[PDB]
């Protein structure tokens, strides 16, 4: 349900 | 947050949302109280009654938003945990006696139009404002009812209760840790905090330097917006001497 | 922090927001 964030933020 | 309404652009620029990783979806509140220290509740991170044991790594924390579940490019920031504190007499096996928990960023966070601290309250302003009667406000992203979810940040604006009354609307044993906030069945006004808005801030707004402090965090209620019943929140005050314990000493 | 508690768009503008009156009008 949410918008994907940026790949960034999950390394 | 239940029969509140839209938050203005910049209203609550101290509003955190605490991120899961994976899967991606929203997991608490929480409040901004300096460029690398983020204030929740203790049970948005640790519950064993619901297996709930989350760790820095698998946590993000979101600031500046508004919109619940749009990514809000060139307005948002997204900050990792470094390490997180949780109050050492928590009490997740009764009643969250002292439900209260630190979040240190791994980064400062840059302050903007969006994202700015809330104080904390010293003894002389809550003295002053934790009294039956005197409104607060909360806000959040949680459900909009007990039994869907709201497109943008909710507020509401709910009045401290006398203690008897807290008491007496439950059979859960209330501590000197707790304060319970909502208007009476008489008095008509309706709202509450509901599930999804744990760990945000309940705030007042100084009437002597006209700013606004973090009293209270979303703790714990039977129900949403039930008659009878009340919102029950941390309290900050009370629980500032190992506030600040964890920062000076981290 | 120094400033904490005052807000970009509001305090620091001298600007009020629409329900912050109603908290006020409670402090008595
Ligand atoms: N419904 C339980 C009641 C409870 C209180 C103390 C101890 C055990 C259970 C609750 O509120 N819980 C169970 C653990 C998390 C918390 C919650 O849902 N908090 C969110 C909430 C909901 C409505 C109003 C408020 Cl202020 C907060
Ligand atoms: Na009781
Ligand atoms: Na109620």
């Amino acid at each position: 349900d949410f918008e994907e964030i940026p790949e960034e933020y999950l390394q | 947050i239940v029969e509140g309404s839209d938050a203005e652009i910049g209203m609550s620029p101290w509003q955190v949302m605490l991120f899961r990783k994976s899967p991606q979806e929203l997991l608490c509140g929480a409040s901004l109280i300096s460029d690398r220290w983020v204030l929740t509740a203790a049970h948005c991170l640790l519950y064993p009654p619901w297996d709930k044991n989350f760790t820095e790594n698998d946590l993000l924390v979101r600031i500046g938003k508004h919109s619940r579940t749009r990514y809000e490019r060139n307005i948002e920031k997204i900050s990792m945990l470094e390490k997180i504190y949780i109050h050492p007499r928590y009490n997740w096996r009764e009643n969250l006696d002292r439900d209260i928990a630190l979040m240190k960023l791994k980064k400062p966070v840059a302050f903007s139009d969006y994202i700015h601290p809330v104080c904390l309250p010293d003894r002389e302003t809550a003295a002053s404002l934790l009294q039956a009667g005197y409104k607060g406000r909360v806000t959040g992203w949680g459900n909009l009812k007990e039994t869907g979810q709201p497109s943008v940040l909710q507020v509401v604006n709910l009045p401290i209760v006398e203690r008897p009354v807290c008491k007496d609307s439950t059979r859960i044993r209330i501590t000197d840790n707790m304060f319970c906030a909502g208007y009476k069945p008489d008095e008509g006004k309706r709202g509450d905090s509901c599930e999804g808005d744990s760990g945000g801030p309940f705030v007042m707004k100084s009437p002597f330097n006209n700013r606004w402090y973090q009293m209270g965090i979303v703790s714990w209620g039977e129900g949403c917006d039930r008659d009878g019943k009340y919102g029950f929140y941390t309290h900050v005050f009370r629980l500032k001497k190992w506030i600040q314990k964890v920062i000076d000493q981290f | 922090e120094a400033d904490c508690g005052l807000r970009p768009l509001f305090e620091k503008k001298s600007l009020e927001d629409k329900t912050e009156r109603e908290l006020l009008e409670s402090y008595i």
